[PDB]
């Protein structure tokens, strides 16, 4: 029924999973308790892509929490949507990563993998076919960058034909909560580009003002941050748990999306969006869901489209509307811009359709970026990393635990070729 | 005593066959239980207490579209040992449906057509109804139709492709997926017809005056041209013309057997007053460049061999008024080496209207299926939608990866450039 | 850059086969050979249909070259020794049936008559 | 009706046979006077195998409790369920062994031991056909020890064609109880390997961690360890009074799961084990039982299995399931795990069905091991053994009894004879 | 007038005689208690008052199993003189159910057995049911097999074996037993009919759609079986077989007499719809590789005889129609020796269905059993399993301590290294 593990991470990805689980629970009917109060057979006839039946009608989500301090899995474990999960999943240490990439890969991370694939291990067990892992962590904290890339490449050691998608959240440009994330960042993307088929990334930068404008919040809180995140984390894997006119999976999104095996850095974003009172001023039509999307306003990666060209673009829609549109629309936002999609790929939109919208709107649109566009965002932070390493403050920290002063020349030789590689096809011409 | 099965390999075959096998049992009274309150022996084996069944194979790689079908209204009609899943369908990947996935239940679905052939005395041919697009519908049909060619050989085998369109597409390595099951296709396959999304959406648009059609609605109208190339087994007509007999009009070299298709007349509940709709005018219906349902211009190229299959209510002296007409006309230009283009069918029966449906009661019909070399513009198409996906080696990484040789993609468009050429050989006339 | 079934053989031997700290100076013998040979494919000689580890192949495609590297058993098979076609789910991490009968790259380990082995 | 006789010696024999009778009890609907309160008479269709039935309805335990102090006759006598036994069977000397085993064997041994046979030749002349003999007993304390192997020896001359299950409490490797328990243990093993058809082997050390991790305990009481012991002692004989679609004697069990007269020392194992609120998480399916089995982390021995090969496995189940499943689970335990089985048994997996589950579940498994697993088992033994032998500390409490120092070096040669043989077979293999 | 008597050795024969005797009783309108509501006289001796009671012997040396009868159901269906028990099970374990344990109530069931040839004027033939695995099933068999043939010599004697699975096994010594009770039933019987449980649970799967069966849903399934071997005794067909028939059309060698059972049509509720099940239909549902409820693959043998025993409303022009198209086809492989290779049976009556049961009601069923050379390679199995446990003496010592030779077991399969060559000496075809 083509089952997908849902690990988590850090304490970031923790409060993602817990809105998450939150999310998922109204598309299913599935209670505090565990147990089915929804309406229709459709939540129950694929119930089984993110969870196992217990005994007596019960379900549990298919979820593995790990942590290394203990403080954020008993958060999640007093609070609603809490008692569901499987309290031998709660896998956590003592220490503490320490905000550090090398605590959290070598010293702290080396001790407690072993407890964590015991239980992955578990949950691969009660699926019938393994559709592939997804993951949720930070790229700047110490344990979603260092223990969510253990568990990665522990992994494709294990199942090296399975889909791999991390739904990691970037570090802002102008905002920061780490004074060492420009070093985490870039011992992650060295683990991330050889082992995950694609990876989802998300700004915080780009997301207050999302917020604040189209939203049109005062006081965001996180819980309304994850709130919009989730919603796309949805949105992905929603044709593959409904019917649909035209079909979409998180394999169809893989082969489609990612030309070169190197190039699978994703930005999403979202629609509509409305506000507490503005909804009822604009038509909730196909050719307004997309112009909604395609602006630079919406994207929840801060960067520019419009600097930089789209090399693919997916756009799966939900609920129930016209074909016809949907592939004139399409169309439309790719002849009037068609300076900022790329020549040597024609007819570049991955189009799909469910049949059932989010519980209580009419549709929505759900869109997966593909861009030369995150070429600044690596240009960034590989600034960041020059500066601070020419004067190698903050080294001691990891040179500590471990770890060679080579190493950090390697990745950012590795980062200045993934760089290289978006600069070479964004203005590769055919004749 | 003329039997011929259909399978539907593919997503875009089941939901087309949603409408084909919901149209047949509103001609001939069967209901979805099975039950009826003579001649149709032809899709529907019967049982000692009378219930007919089709004779359907679905074959799919995933059960998302399969579950619609096993819940959705025909659940009782159908023979629940048909129905053919897998667990990871191919997945818009042509070394998934032919390499890797569809190798592992290939098996299956012979044995079940080993087990329908035998209660078939008089076995005519075959309906295999697939897309171009998928992984699926591409991979897996170019591996069906290499088996069933070496189990028979002698049988009509006929397709009913869904043709990429040119300015619509809703896949990114589509032009990957059609040279490579075209290249399969051309020597197993005998007469596959063409249909595309897009000339179909201008159909539904202007014709019918609905702006907002659904897959619903684009296959209520395939499902009328399936209905009319078999309503000449399933009825009994002034002028009956068979599948092999198609086969014999429509080829004029073996590697030329692609003929579009196109039906006529299309017009809404308004627009079905406010006009007469003869004979002498449907037929002027068809030979219209926007009336086709495949985006060519067909005054680009030469028809080759037209074939025109009227029905309901049709006088034969009106066919020979309204073609003659036709070939003394100076646009529609035929080919100089060819001083005869039709094959003409007239049968007893006015087309159906399925209820909740778009199109108008008519008491007179015709599919036109029509091979022309302004296909050859369509082909010259993909390959300039190839070259530019692989100069800078894109998306070959996912097709290496299952099987494949990354050699054999100049092969397989070695085998469509001769192709290519065919079209303008023919196009010329050689005098003396 | 082609396709390998390299990190499945060496996952399927360190799991399935030869998982217990009884084999694994056995295990040894056997794993630190497949590092040599640079064949794409790789295949399993199992003893009975239990399947249980006694000889490992190389596979050539498009040549059907069935050379021996490690175990015990014959030097080349050919399509007529052959009866069943095995594929190792990483999924389950146990060799299940492939129903078919065409020695490809999906296929994993096989099983030959028992004519071979009196 | 095929009747079983159940002795207890030592110590702790006498408390587990405290819970023992509690635990079978409830599988008849007897109350502590001894009269019948169940409903099913499937009860008591076999309610003779264990019991005589006395005048007026009532049952008394075919049951003989021997000891040298009378400090724990009293304790049952005072305790509930103790009144139920026969007032004639409670032999009991007035020394105490004093944890010695030349004391419970030799001298004090042998001036009560006629007590105790004239009461086993009285309990089996009630009997129409004797099945065979059921024992109790520690292997490190002196009473069950010393007293309890001088019982084999008189009735292996007496009762040369009955089965003899003694099962056996193993000692712990990292916690002890006694500082001699080397030395009463070699000693007992010597009388074990040659009279004793099979000797179920049981630890301390491993049941701890199944009263702590799988059944998430706080203070395990002994009250909560036999608690556990005696579900498996039962489980055992669940399908010898019970009808079912495959069944188990005692005699079936020891049939197939002993390849050689001499390797017969078994392990135990039982599924499922809960926690009180861990219940309502997993699914109770037979593929759910078996894979809880073979774990390392819920066999009562001490040791690992994934050291060493099994040879034979039992496997007795209990509760209504289908036997479709059984049959596919047990061939698919075999095939992900053939390394593990030994090569030349093919097939080796005994399977047996009950029709009745325990009391209040639905199902369960009662597991029988024999390996190759218990090697480390005795080479811990026979080195602390060693050790304390060179520098012969602690011998004058056992030489002053009348033993000589021949026999310390018979008994160390024999137990090196039975490691031996172990490793001849996990290495032999056939061509 | 022709009576036969059924005995029912061991765990495995009672339980399927309790499948066995509950069918029977649906056929005729037999109570349990005996009443009822006249040819079935072959297997019901009556009473003066109105009472039938079956010609059984359950004989067993645990208790356990016979309790359910003497408490169940059919209690008062049976003679309580009949129902021998004894005290201590055999236990796995050939050398007890032979030399020790058995030995000492033959005499019991030889006096039973005394007491039920003497109502019978015309007395036919024996059916033992007895497992392979168990201690009593295969070595009270043993002896029971020899006193027979010494008292009696003539009558034909029908065993219907429980085959060890190649994959599926319940024991251990299992290997052990198999080898020594076909040293003693191969001169002592006339017909093992050999019944697999893995194949059954394929059956139990796929044909059927359950998931979960259990022995009890097996046993119905070999009751049919039973059910139609003997039906021509019990009715008015028009084309009876007899008991006396099957030993003469099935053994070529008095060595080979080891057929493999098998039954069509077995189908779910559900599907006994949506196909229509006519002779030709059914008859090849029979030689399938997947039909067949011995885990052998008869495409890798050759069948020497077949024997097909049709029932219900069957029309012998069909049956001509369906076994001529039969040794036309070239994967059935008959031997070269043998021109004919058939054995006809119609009956009167369509199979009876059992209430709560699983098999739908079908108007037309067949039992098909045939003698191929393909049970050569499951005997080669026992051989490779037999020496992977001998060379190193596993589980000798319980069999020395009960009366036997340590190379009794190496003459033991001297016999069955005889009985492997002989198939491959059949299987070739001597020409010239
Ligand atoms: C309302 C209800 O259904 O309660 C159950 C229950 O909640 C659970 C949690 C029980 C409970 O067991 C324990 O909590 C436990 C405590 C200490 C040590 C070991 C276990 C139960 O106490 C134990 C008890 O077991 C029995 O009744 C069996 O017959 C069992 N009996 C005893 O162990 C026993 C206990 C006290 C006095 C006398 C006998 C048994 C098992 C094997 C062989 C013979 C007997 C059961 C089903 C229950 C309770 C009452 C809560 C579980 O255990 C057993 C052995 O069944 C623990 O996981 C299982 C699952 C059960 O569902
Ligand atoms: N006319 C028509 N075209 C359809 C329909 N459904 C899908 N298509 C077309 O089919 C193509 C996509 O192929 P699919 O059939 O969905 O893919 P698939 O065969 O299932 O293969 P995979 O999903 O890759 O395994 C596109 O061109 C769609 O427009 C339908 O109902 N009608
Ligand atoms: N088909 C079928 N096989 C059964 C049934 N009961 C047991 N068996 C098979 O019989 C074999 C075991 O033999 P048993 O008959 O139980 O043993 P036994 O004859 O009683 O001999 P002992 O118990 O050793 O004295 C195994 O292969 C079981 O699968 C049943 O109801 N149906
Ligand atoms: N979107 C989002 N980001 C968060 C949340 N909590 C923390 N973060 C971000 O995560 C980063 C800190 O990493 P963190 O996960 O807490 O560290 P770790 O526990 O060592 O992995 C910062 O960039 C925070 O903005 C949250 O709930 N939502
Ligand atoms: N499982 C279990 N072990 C016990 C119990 N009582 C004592 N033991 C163990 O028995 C050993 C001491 O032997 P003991 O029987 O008291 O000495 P004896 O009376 O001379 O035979 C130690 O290993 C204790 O852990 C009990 O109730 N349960
Ligand atoms: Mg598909
Ligand atoms: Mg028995």
């Amino acid at each position: 029924m083509r089952e997908i593990v849902h690990i988590q991470a850090g304490q970031c990805g923790n409060q993602i999973g817990a809105k998450f689980w939150e999310v998922i629970s109204d598309e299913h009917g599935i209670d505090p308790t565990g147990t089915y109060h929804g309406d229709s057979d459709l939540q129950l006839d694929r119930i089984s892509v993110y969870y196992n039946e217990a005994t007596g009608g019960k379900y549990v989500p298919r979820a593995i929490l790990v942590d290394l301090e203990p403080g954020t899995m008993d958060s999640v474990r007093s609070g609603p949507f809490g008692q569901i999960f499987r309290p031998d999943n709660f896998v956590f240490g003592q220490s503490g990563a320490g905000n550090n990439w090398a605590k959290g890969h070598y010293t702290e991370g080396a001790e407690l993998v072993d407890s964590v694939l015991d239980v992955v291990r578990k949950e691969a067990e009660s699926c019938d076919c393994l559709q592939g892992f997804q993951l949720t962590h930070s790229l700047g904290g110490g344990t979603g960058s260092g223990m969510g890339t253990l568990l990665i490449s522990k992994i494709r050691e294990e199942y090296p034909d399975r889909i791999m998608n991390t739904f990691s959240v970037v570090p802002s440009p102008k905002v920061s909560d780490t004074v060492v994330e420009p070093y985490n960042a870039t011992l992650s993307v060295h683990q991330l580009v050889e082992n995950t088929d694609e990876t989802y990334c998300i700004d915080n930068e780009a997301l207050y003002d999302i917020c604040f404008r189209t939203l049109k919040l005062t006081t965001p809180t996180y819980g309304d941050l994850n709130h919009l995140v989730s919603a796309t984390m949805s949105g992905v894997t929603t044709c593959l748990r409904f019917p649909g006119q035209l079909n979409a999976d998180l394999r169809k999104l893989a082969v489609n999306m990612v030309p070169f095996p190197r190039l699978h850095f994703f930005m999403p974003g979202f629609a509509p969006l409305t506000s507490r009172g503005s909804q009822q001023y604009r038509a909730l039509t196909v050719p307004e869901l997309t112009q909604q999307v395609f602006d630079a306003k919406n994207m929840m990666a801060a960067c520019d489209p419009r600097h930089g060209r789209y090399l693919t673009v997916a756009a799966v829609f939900r609920g129930r509307m016209s074909m016809k549109e949907v592939d004139e629309q399409m169309l439309n936002v790719q002849n009037k811009n068609s300076s900022y999609f790329v020549e040597w790929i024609p007819n570049n939109v991955k189009t799909a359709v469910c049949d059932i919208p989010p519980r209580g709107l009419k549709m929505a649109v759900t869109f997966i970026g593909n861009s030369t566009a995150i070429q600044e965002l690596f240009k960034r932070i590989s600034e960041q990393f020059t500066a601070m390493f020419r004067r190698k403050a903050f080294l001691h920290w990891y040179t500590g635990e471990g770890m060679d002063e080579m190493e950090f020349t390697e990745a950012e030789s590795n980062m200045n070729d993934l760089v290289s590689e978006y600069q070479q096809y964004q203005d590769a011409t055919a004749e | 005593m003329r039997e011929c099965i259909s399978i539907h390999v593919g997503q875009a075959g089941v939901q087309i066959g949603n409408a084909c096998w919901e149209l047949y049992c509103l001609e001939h009274g069967i209901q979805p239980d099975g039950q009826m309150p003579d001649s149709f022996n032809t899709f529907f084996s019967e049982t000692g207490a009378g219930k007919h069944v089709p004779r359907a194979v679905f074959v799919d790689l995933e059960p998302t579209v399969i579950d619609e079908v096993r819940t959705g209204t025909y659940r009782q009609l159908f023979h629940p040992e048909q129905l053919i899943t897998g667990k990871e369908d191919a997945a818009n990947n042509y070394a998934r449906g032919h390499y890797t996935i569809g190798k592992e239940i290939i098996d299956l679905v012979l044995d079940r057509i080993r087990k329908l052939a035998d209660q078939c005395t008089g076995l005519q041919g075959f309906l295999v109804f697939h897309s171009f697009g998928g992984g699926t519908g591409s991979g897996f049909t170019s591996l069906l139709m290499e088996r069933l060619s070496v189990d028979y050989g002698k049988k009509s085998k006929l397709e009913f492709s869904i043709y990429p369109a040119p300015q619509v597409s809703t896949a990114v390595v589509e032009p990957y997926n059609s040279i490579l099951t075209t290249h399969t296709t051309l020597e197993h396959s005998d007469c596959a017809f063409m249909v595309d999304n897009e000339a179909i959406y201008d159909i539904c648009r202007r014709n019918l005056d609905i702006e907002r059609p659904t897959y619903t609605n684009l296959n209520r109208l395939i499902s009328q041209i399936v209905s009319s190339i078999t309503a000449s087994l399933r009825f009994d007509g002034a002028l009956n013309v068979d599948l092999t007999e198609f086969q014999t009009n429509l080829v004029p070299y073996p590697r030329i057997h692609f003929p579009l298709a196109t039906y006529a007349p299309v017009i809404s509940a308004e627009k079905a007053y406010h006009e007469q709709l003869s004979v002498a005018e449907i037929t002027n219906a068809c030979f219209e460049p926007a009336n086709q349902m495949v985006k060519c211009d067909p005054r680009h190229g030469k028809y080759m061999a037209c074939c025109l299959l009227y029905r309901g209510d049709v006088v034969p002296k009106d066919v020979n008024a309204a073609i003659a007409t036709i070939k003394t006309k100076r646009s529609i230009q035929f080919v100089d080496w060819c001083p005869t283009g039709f094959k003409v069918g007239i049968n007893y029966q006015p087309p159906t209207v399925v209820p909740g449906g778009d199109l108008a009661k008519v008491q007179r019909a015709v599919c036109m299926l029509s091979n022309t070399t302004a296909i050859a513009e369509a082909w010259a198409r993909l390959d300039h939608k190839f070259d530019l996906m692989y100069a800078k080696r894109a998306f070959v990484h996912w097709y290496v990866g299952e099987g494949m040789e990354e050699g054999e993609f100049s092969e397989a468009r070695e085998d469509m450039a001769a192709l290519e050429k065919d079209y303008e050989e023919v196009g010329v006339d050689s005098v003396e | 850059s082609s396709k390998s079934n390299k990190p499945i053989i060496h996952n399927a031997i360190s799991h399935c086969c030869l998982a217990g700290k009884v084999n694994e100076p056995h295990k040894n013998s056997i794993l630190e050979e497949l590092e040599k040979c640079d064949a794409n494919h790789y295949i399993i000689l199992f003893r009975d249909a239990g399947c249980q580890f006694r000889a490992l192949y190389c596979y050539y495609p498009d040549t059907e070259e069935i050379y021996k590297l490690t175990g015990t058993g014959p030097k080349n098979i050919t399509k007529k020794m052959i009866d069943k076609l095995y594929k190792y789910s990483s999924d389950r991490k146990q060799f299940n049936l492939i129903p078919a009968k065409t020695m490809s790259v999906s296929v994993d380990a096989l099983t030959i008559h028992n004519h071979l082995w009196q």
